[PDB]
C-alpha cells in the first residue's frame, strides 16, 4: 500500500480518535496518523473558546460547571447500514453525557445530560434504516431514587438502564431497566435487536466478588416490542425526567417482553455484529473465548419458541487470553486483540462456527504481536455493511519503551496494521495522549464539509435571536448596547482590524462581547483573548459568537487576537475601558 | 437436595465420623452440619446429571474416599461435584474420584480448605470450552491443594483473587490451561506437572508468589505465561516441547509459535535456575522488565532463545552468573571463566545450530573464528539488547532434568 | 509535512541525550511537598495509611492506589462537606498509572507512580456516587471502583 | 536525512512545540514528529487532572480562576549557553504569566 502520505500527497482516511480523559474529539489522518483537527467536546478548550463561548455554555446547559469529561466510544450516523457523515456522537462516562457533533462543522452542536443513571460507558448507534436512535450503557449501579435514602446495591430498586436518545431531537427516547450492570453496546443490521454485555451479574459491590459467577450474560433487547410499548403508553418515570423508563428485570424467572439474557463467560467486555450482520460477537476478558451469536435465531428466541437461552450461541472460539474488541474486514474474517496474551489474532466466523459443530479446523489464521496491552481495535468501515479491511487501528494502553521517555505519565500507542492483503503487518506506531479508548474510521469521500459559516446555522441561533431582540443586523452592524449593568457589544471583524475598537463600562459590569467574521475567504479566523479576564474565543468566518464576563476590574485594558489573522495580527487590538463605581 | 442425614450413616464414636457403606447413592446431597463423611473403597454417589452433586454448608467437614459421576452440565449455575460454601470454613476434600462435565471442587471464600489427593477426570464428549473448570478457587485463603489428579478438565485448576494458596503435587493432564491463575497475591506453586495443555502455567496479574520446583512437559502454545508478575520468586521449573498451533492442513504465518517463557510487564522477579528446552522460543521480553535479575537459567535445543524487544539494555548475569545458552559458539579459555565473549543473541544463527546441529563445528574454524572477531567489533546486524557478560559452559539444572 | 492544532507559535529542540527524565516519581519532590505537608498536619504517613478524617464540614480522606484497588473503598460524608480526597500511588512499576474520576462530580485527576494527588470537592447530591479509575492500569480495571456514600442533609 | 522512523525505534529530538491558544506544551518526536506528551500548563486538563487537584491549584496561585491561556515562546534553561535539560519555560499572553516545567516529570 502506502504506508506514507509525504507532502503534496493527501491522506486517505478520517480517524475519529476519542480524547479519552482529556474529553476531546482527534480527527486524524489514515494512514498518515497526524492530528488534523482537534473538535472540543467536554473540555474547557482555551483555542475555540469551547467552554467560555455563549453558545457553548448554552449547548452545554447546566454541565457548564464541570470542567471535565471521559470520552469513550465515538461513532458516527449510519444511513442504510453505511455512514453518512450527518451526526458524530460520543460519549462522556465521567459525567454521563452524550454529545452531538456535526460533521459539516467539526463542532458539537448538542449535549444531554442523561438523567437518573451514572457512568455511561456504552455508545452505539442504530444502523437500519438509519440512526434513528442512539443506545447507551450506565456502567454503574445506584439506587432509585438516590435521595441518599438507602444506601445497598443489592435492594430491589438498585439496577441500571440501557438509554436510548432520539438522535435527530436529541431528547431521551426509552429507558430500560436490566440485571446487572451493562458495560458496551451494539446494534444489528436488522434495527430490531441491540444487545449489551452484563458483567456484574454477581451484584458485588467489592473487589473481588464481580468474578463469581463463571458465566456473566449479555442482554439483548427487542427494539421494536420496545416502540411498541412506549406508543402503548405502559412506561413508567422517576424523578422529574419524563423520559419513558421501561422493564427489562427478570420476574421470578420470566423473562421480560423487552430483553432476552443470553449467558456469555466471563466478564465480558466488547460486543460488535457481524458486517452481514449474521453474528454477534462478544469477547470474554477473563476466558479465554469469545461468544458468538447468530442474531438471525433471535426472532425465534424472543418469540418463545426457542429452548434454553444459550441455544442461540452458534460458536465459541477460542483465542487466546483476554479477548477485549473485535473488529471487522467484511472479508469474513475478524480481528481480536488478546490483552493477557498481547496480541491481535486474525479469525474466521465461518470456520470458527464449524469448529464449534464439531468439525476439526484451525479458524485461527494469524497472531500479531502488537505493543502493548491492547484495547479496542478498529478497521476502516467495519461499523458498515460496506468494510473495505484496508487498515486497521489497536490501542495498546502502554507503550512502555516504543517512545521517547517523557516522564512518569506515558502515552498510549496506537499502532497501523495494513490488512489489505492476507498477512498483517505493523505499519506505524503513534503516541496519544490521554487514552483513546477507540476510534472509528471513514473514506474521505463520506465526510462531507463546509468550509465557511452559513448564516443560519443552529449552532449559534440564540445569539442571533439575541440580536434581533435588540434590533441589531449581525451582519453588517458595530454597536454597544447598555441595559441595566449589561453591556452587549455587537461587532463584525475582517483583517486586520476589530470594528469596535473601543467602549468605556461601569465596574461589575456583565460585558458581552459578540463578534462577526464576515470574511468570505477560506481559512481566515480570527481570535479574541482579553488579557487578564479570562476571555478567548475562536471567529470563524461568517460565524458569530459572543462571550459574556464581569467587568471586575477597574482602568484600562487590552484585548487582542490570538488566531493569526494577516500579517499584523500584533496590530488588531483593542482598549476596554472600565471606570470606577 | 437431600442431605447427608438421610442414606446410611453407620456412625462411628465421637460424632464428628459418619462412615458410609458401598453402593448406588443416586441423587443430589447437601452438607449442613460438621461431619467427617469417610466411606468404603467403593461407594458412587450417581447424580444423574443434575448439578450440585455435593453442597458444602458447613465448617469442618471431611470427606474421602467418594466416588462422583456425571453431577452436572450446566456452567451458568457453576454446578459442580463439591460446592464448598464461604461459611464451611478448613472444609477437607480428599482421595475422592470424580469423573463428570463440569467443576470438580469449587471453593468459594472459604478459608483453610485442604483439596488433596484428587483423581478428577472430565468427560471428552463436551467441547473444551463447555467442558467445565477443575479446582476453581475464588477469594479463597489460607488453602492448601496438595497432590490432586485433574484430567480432561479445562483450565486445569483456577485460582481467582486469592491469596493464602499453597500449591504443591498436582499432575494436571489434557486440559486447556495448567494453571489458570488471575488476580492472586502472595501465593506457592511448588512440584506441579502440566502435561499436554495449551498452556502450562498462566501466571497472571498477580505479586510476590513463588513457583519453585515446578515442571511442564509437552505443552502447547505457551510454557510459563506472566503478566505482571512482580516481587516473585520464580525457580525450579522445567519446560519441554511446547508445540505450536499446527493441527491440520494450516500454518499460522508469523504466529502461533511456542514459547517456554514468556514474562510480561514483570518488572521485579528472582528468576534463576530453570531448564527451558525443546521449545519454539524462549525468555519472550516484552513490555518492560528492567530491574528483573536472571541467571543460571538453562536454554537447550530452541529455535530462537530469546526475542528481547525493548530499546533498553538489561544484563542478565547477576553476580557473575549467566545462562546455559546452547548457542553460545566457543570461547572458555581461563577453566573456570565461565566465558569470554557476551552472548549477543542472533536471531539467524540460532535458527542454524538448531537444524543444523553440526555448524558449531563450521564455526569454530579460525577463519570463521576470525570473521566472528570482527563481527563483534564493528556491529553487524543491529544488538537485541540482551546481553549476557558471563554466560556458562557447563549446564547446570542437572538435578532435575528428570526426577 | 505535519499538522498543528491551535497555532503552535514556536519550537524548541534538544537532543535525546541532553533532556534526562524520571520513570517513575520520588517521594521527596517538591511537586507535591504541600500536601505531604498538610499529611504532617494530621500524623498522616501517606506511604501505607488508608484512613478518612471529618472535622466539621471539612472531611479529608487520606489512602493509597495500587493497581487495581482503592485503598478506601467506601467512605461516608454528610451532603455540604468540602471532601478532599488524597489519593497516594504506592506502586513501583513504571507507566502503570492510575486515574480517580468521581462520577458527576467534575473531579478527575491522574496519578503516576508514588505520586500524591489531592482534589477538594462539595458533595452537593446526596446518594450513592460510584468513582471509577480513568487511567487503564490492570487486567482487572473493571473494578477498581469505590462507591461514596453522602449522606442526606 | 531517513525520515521513517518505524516500530521499536526512538526518535533522536525533543521538540517541545507550545500550544498556542491551547495553554499546553506539546512535546513530540522529531523527525517523526508525533505526539509524545501532551504537558499541561495553562489550560484547564482533564487527563492529568491539572487545574482541578490541590497541587495544581496551588501552583498557579490566585491565577487559577482563568480558564484559558495562550503560549508562544518555550525555551529550555541553559547552563553555559549549552542545555542541560532541567527547566522549561513558557509564557502566557492571555493572563501575563510565565510558567516552568521541570523536564524530568
Amino acid at each position: 500500500q502506502k504506508i506514507h502520505v509525504g507532502p503534496g500527497e493527501l491522506d486517505d482516511y478520517y480517524g475519529f480518535w476519542s480524547g479519552g480523559h482529556q474529553g476531546e474529539v482527534r480527527v486524524l489522518g489514515v494512514p498518515s496518523m497526524r492530528e488534523l483537527m482537534r473538535i472540543p467536546v467536554f473540555n474547557v478548550d482555551s483555542a475555540t473558546g469551547w467552554g467560555l463561548t455563549n453558545e457553548s455554555r448554552h449547548i452545554m446547559g447546566d454541565s457548564a460547571k464541570f470542567l471535565n469529561g471521559d470520552c469513550h466510544h465515538p461513532h458516527i450516523s449510519m444511513t442504510d447500514g453505511k455512514y453518512d457523515g450527518k451526526y458524530l456522537f460520543i460519549n462522556d462516562k465521567a459525567n454521563s453525557r452524550v454529545a452531538r457533533i456535526r460533521l459539516d462543522i467539526m463542532k458539537c452542536d448538542k449535549m444531554i445530560t442523561v438523567p437518573n443513571v451514572q457512568a455511561i460507558h456504552g455508545l452505539r448507534l442504530q444502523k437500519v434504516p438509519h440512526t434513528k436512535y442512539v443506545f447507551a450503557n450506565a456502567e454503574f449501579i445506584i439506587p432509585h431514587p438516590n435521595d441518599g435514602k438507602v444506601f445497598d446495591l443489592q435492594d430491589e430498586n438498585s439496577y441500571t438502564m440501557y438509554n436510548a436518545i432520539d438522535a435527530e431531537t436529541m431528547e431521551m427516547a426509552f429507558q430500560v431497566i436490566v440485571d446487572g450492570n451493562l458495560d458496551n453496546t451494539d446494534a444489528d443490521y436488522t434495527g430490531r435487536f441491540a444487545a449489551a454485555t452484563c458483567y456484574n451479574s454477581e451484584k458485588a459491590f467489592d473487589l473481588g466478588g464481580m468474578m463469581r459467577n463463571e458465566r456473566d450474560w449479555v442482554v439483548v433487547f427487542d427494539i421494536h416490542a420496545v416502540e411498541a410499548a412506549v406508543k402503548a403508553g405502559d412506561f413508567i418515570t422517576l424523578g422529574d425526567s419524563k423520559t419513558p423508563v421501561l422493564d427489562g428485570r427478570k420476574k421470578d424467572g420470566k423473562d421480560s417482553k423487552f430483553t432476552r439474557y443470553v449467558p456469555v463467560p466471563k466478564n465480558p467486555h466488547g460486543c460488535n455484529t457481524s458486517s452481514d450482520g449474521k453474528y454477534f460477537i462478544a469477547a470474554g476478558k477473563l476466558s479465554p473465548t469469545c461468544s458468538m451469536i447468530a442474531i438471525d435465531k433471535l426472532p425465534d428466541l424472543f418469540a418463545g419458541k426457542l429452548a434454553d437461552p444459550r441455544d442461540v450461541i452458534v460458536g465459541e472460539p477460542e483465542l487466546g487470553l483476554g479477548p477485549l474488541h473485535t473488529t471487522f474486514d467484511g472479508r469474513g474474517n475478524a480481528y481480536t486483540t488478546l490483552f493477557i496474551d498481547s496480541q491481535v489474532v486474525k479469525w474466521n466466523m465461518e470456520e470458527a462456527v464449524r469448529a464449534y459443530k464439531g468439525e476439526k479446523v484451525n479458524y485461527i489464521k494469524q497472531k500479531l504481536d502488537v505493543h502493548y496491552q491492547p484495547g479496542h481495535l478498529h478497521a476502516s468501515l467495519c461499523e458498515t455493511n460496506e468494510a473495505d479491511g484496508k487498515w486497521l487501528v489497536a490501542l495498546s494502553k502502554f507503550s512502555k519503551d516504543r517512545f521517547l521517555p517523557v516522564g512518569p505519565l506515558h502515552p498510549e500507542n496506537d499502532q497501523l496494521i495494513d490488512i489489505s492483503g492476507d498477512e498483517m503487518k505493523l505499519v506505524h506506531d503513534g503516541p496519544t495522549f490521554a487514552e483513546p479508548h477507540d476510534c472509528i474510521m471513514a473514506r474521505r469521500d463520506q465526510i462531507k464539509t463546509k468550509k465557511i459559516w452559513d448564516r443560519n446555522d443552529p449552532f449559534f441561533a440564540p445569539t442571533v435571536e439575541m440580536a434581533k431582540k435588540d434590533g441589531i443586523n449581525l451582519d453588517t452592524d458595530n454597536k454597544v448596547i447598555r441595559d441595566g449593568n449589561k453591556v452587549r457589544v455587537y461587532m463584525t471583524s475582517m483583517a486586520p482590524a476589530f470594528g469596535v475598537q473601543e467602549f468605556t463600562v461601569k465596574q461589575g459590569d456583565e460585558v458581552t462581547v459578540t463578534i462577526t467574521n464576515i470574511d468570505q475567504i477560506e481559512d481566515v479566523s480570527h481570535g479574541f483573548v482579553v488579557v487578564n479576564h479570562g476571555v478567548s474565543m475562536e471567529i470563524s468566518p461568517q460565524q458569530t459568537s459572543s462571550i459574556t464576563f464581569v467587568a471586575d476590574k477597574p482602568g484600562l485594558h487590552w484585548y487582542y487576537c490570538s488566531w493569526f489573522c494577516h500579517a499584523l495580527h500584533m496590530e488588531m487590538v483593542g482598549r476596554m475601558m472600565v471606570e470606577p463605581a | 437436595a437431600p442431605q447427608s442425614i438421610t442414606t446410611l450413616p453407620l456412625q462411628p464414636d465421637g460424632e464428628n465420623r459418619w462412615r458410609l457403606p458401598a453402593g448406588e447413592y443416586q441423587g443430589q446431597f447437601t452438607i449442613e452440619q460438621p461431619m467427617q463423611l469417610r466411606c468404603e473403597p467403593g461407594a458412587v454417589i450417581q447424580s444423574q446429571g443434575q448439578g450440585s452433586s455435593l453442597l458444602i454448608s458447613a465448617p469442618d467437614v471431611l470427606v474421602e474416599g467418594c466416588t462422583l459421576y456425571e453431577w452436572g452440565s450446566d456452567l451458568t449455575a457453576m454446578d459442580s461435584a463439591v460446592f464448598i460454601l464461604p461459611a464451611a470454613e478448613r472444609a477437607q476434600i480428599s482421595n475422592n474420584r470424580m469423573r463428570g462435565p463440569g467443576f470438580g471442587v469449587f471453593v468459594d471464600g472459604t478459608r483453610d480448605v485442604q483439596v488433596i489427593g484428587n483423581e478428577i477426570d472430565g468427560d471428552a464428549g463436551v467441547r473444551s470450552q463447555d467442558r467445565g473448570n477443575g479446582i476453581h478457587l475464588f477469594a479463597v485463603s489460607g488453602a492448601r491443594v496438595l497432590h490432586n489428579h485433574v484430567r480432561n478438565a479445562r483450565d486445569g485448576i483456577y485460582i481467582d483473587t486469592s491469596n493464602g494458596n499453597h500449591l504443591e503435587g498436582n499432575v494436571i493432564e489434557d486440559v486447556r490451561y495448567g494453571v489458570h491463575y488471575m488476580f492472586a497475591n502472595e501465593n506457592s506453586l511448588i512440584d506441579n506437572v502440566t502435561r499436554r495443555t495449551r498452556t502450562g502455567y498462566a501466571l497472571m496479574q498477580s505479586r510476590k508468589l513463588t513457583v519453585t520446583g515446578n515442571r511442564s512437559e509437552q505443552d502447547q502454545n505457551y510454557g510459563i505465561l506472566m503478566n505482571y508478575i512482580t516481587y516473585s520468586t520464580i525457580t525450579g521449573n522445567f519446560v519441554s516441547d511446547v508445540q505450536r498451533g499446527d493441527t491440520g492442513g494450516d500454518s499460522m504465518i508469523s504466529g502461533g509459535e511456542g514459547k517456554a517463557l514468556f514474562i510480561y510487564n514483570s518488572l521485579f522477579n528472582t528468576i534463576e535456575n530453570n531448564h527451558f528446552e525443546k521449545s519454539s522460543l524462549g525468555i519472550h521480553l516484552t513490555a518492560g522488565s528492567e530491574d528483573n535479575r536472571i541467571s543460571g537459567n538453562a536454554f537447550v535445543g530452541n529455535q530462537q532463545q530469546v526475542k528481547y524487544v525493548a530499546s533498553r539494555t538489561q544484563e542478565w548475569s547477576v553476580d557473575g552468573r549467566g545462562n546455559y545458552w546452547s548457542d553460545y559458539l566457543g570461547w572458555d579459555r581461563n577453566n573456570d571463566g565461565l566465558g569470554d565473549i557476551a552472548y549477543e543473541p542472533n536471531d539467524n544463527v540460532d535458527r542454524l545450530l538448531w537444524l543444523y546441529p553440526q555448524v558449531r563445528l563450521l564455526m569454530n574454524s579460525p577463519s570463521i573464528e576470525v570473521l566472528r572477531w570482527v563481527q563483534r567489533a564493528f556491529p553487524v546486524i543491529k544488538s537485541p539488547g540482551v546481553q549476557d557478560s558471563h554466560p556458562l559452559m557447563k549446564l547446570p539444572t542437572e538435578k532435575l532434568l528428570t526426577e
